[PDB]
């Protein structure tokens, strides 16, 4: 298959800075009719994918000027020359030149923020949920910048993998943060088997990291 | 005015064939030059197979044995069979058009989502996530093991809606979960009541979950 | 190497 490559998969900007993504393709995407079938495309929260620039450089019909395309071979480029709030979203390069067609992984353009550290909280099992028979342990990160994080999990002391999920929020609204939860799941058993419980995340905000523990039995 | 819209089963189990169906309006597939294709969204966009006016059809060769793409231009539709499927192929399916003359998706479906899965209807089980003893109180609601999609959560019946996080579903087990937190002044809880609202309306389902301190 | 049609 043919490989598209974007970087970066994620693009924070001001409103109203100049914007590019880069798509390059593993192999040439000419085809042997001289053309070069390149398209880019924008997925918005809840709608289809909508077409934006066609071989190339070609912009479709409504799509605003500030959008431009370029490149050749295997080296392409997308270019908004001044970003606004409604070009938000989910961009794809995608080549039809090729069997396979095939779209680019995604490059989410969205806001630049402050960064801000994360509001971490640890909640043990509910006895509803103990007495029904289960225990999730939940960690939420909350209203944090920028989006990457990492979140360690310790029973006992000693690092848990098995059992954790996570989930993100999309970008906030109000301030450009994000949220993440993180949730442990064991059986009763399990649970009754350990002591402490510990969420740690480890942000650019600090260089330690933030612990929230608590004991079962306390 | 062109349109196009899919039409599929919403959830199937694994080992199923899913049929889908591309109807639409504005265009017709017996003129010469014009194509259909699917694309799904899996839960990044993957091309699968495409067929022409003149019934020349293209598929994905990693999911050739899979797939079946026909049409029938009197009836102006499109079909996709996906034989033996499994999880990997919940998705939303999009059908979209290409032409000679405007070679390039202008026109795409609303999308028909699927989930393929061997769960049967759940209610949640809704928990209450209460601060332990070890200024801002985050409180929280656990929705665990309910089956299919959606829930919904408020709280204090929707009066309560700044500082709320509600996040998306994740699959554990083949039935869903997910947590709401909302964080509150430590002067209005526990002095005023804070309650989440769960609604799970395949199970007739709405429950209250009044947070108190453990 | 297979192309997709185009015409």
């Amino acid at each position: 298959d043919v490989l598209m490559t974007q970087t970066p998969l994620s693009l924070p900007v001001s409103l109203g800075d100049q914007a590019s993504i880069s798509c390059r393709s593993s192999q040439s995407i000419v085809h042997s009719n001289g053309n070069t079938y390149l398209e880019w495309y924008l997925q918005k929260p809840g709608q289809s994918p909508k077409l934006l620039i066609y071989k190339v450089s070609n912009r479709f019909s409504g799509v605003p000027d500030r959008f431009s395309g370029s490149g050749s071979g295997t080296d392409f480029t997308l270019k908004i020359s001044r970003v606004e709030a409604e070009d938000l979203g989910i961009y794809y390069c995608f080549q039809s030149s090729h069997v396979p067609l095939t779209f680019g992984a995604g490059t989410k353009l969205e806001l630049k923020g402050a960064d801000a550290a994360p509001t971490v909280s640890i909640f043990p099992p509910s006895s509803e949920q103990l007495t029904s028979g289960g225990a999730s342990v939940v960690c939420f990160l909350n209203n944090f910048y920028p989006k990457d994080i990492n979140v360690k999990w310790k029973i006992d002391g000693s690092e848990r993998q098995n059992g954790v999920l996570n989930s993100w929020t999309d970008q906030d609204s109000k301030d450009s943060t994000y949220s993440m939860s993180s949730t442990l799941t064991l059986t009763k058993d399990e649970y009754e088997r350990h002591n402490s419980y510990t969420c740690e995340a480890t942000h650019k905000t600090s260089t330690s990291p933030i612990v929230k523990s608590f004991n079962r039995n306390e | 005015q062109v349109t196009l819209k899919e039409s599929g089963p919403g959830i199937l189990k694994p080992s199923q064939t899913l049929s889908l169906t591309c109807s639409f309006s504005g265009f017709s597939l017996s003129t010469s030059g014009m194509s259909v294709g699917w694309i799904r969204q899996p839960s990044g966009l993957e091309w699968l197979a495409h067929i022409w006016w003149d019934d020349d059809k293209y598929y994905n060769p990693s999911l050739k044995s899979r797939l079946t793409i026909s049409k029938d231009t009197s009836r102006n539709q499109v079909f996709l069979k996906i034989t033996s499927v499994d999880t990997a192929d919940t998705a939303t399916y999009y059908c979209a058009r290409r032409t000679t003359t405007a070679d390039y998706f202008a026109y795409w479906g609303q999308g028909t989502t699927l989930t393929v899965s061997s769960a049967k209807t759940t209610p949640p089980s809704v928990y209450p996530l209460a601060p332990g003893s070890a200024s801002m109180v985050t409180l929280g609601c656990l929705v665990k093991g309910y089956f299919p999609e959606p829930v919904t959560v408020t709280w204090n019946s929707g009066s309560l809606s700044s500082g709320v996080h509600t996040f998306p579903a994740v699959l554990q087990s083949d039935l869903y979960t997910l947590s709401s937190s909302v964080t509150v002044p430590s002067s209005t809880w526990p002095s005023e009541t804070v309650t989440c609202n769960v609604a799970h309306p395949a199970s007739s389902t709405k429950v209250d979950k009044k947070i108190v301190p453990r | 190497d297979a192309e997709f049609r185009h015409d």
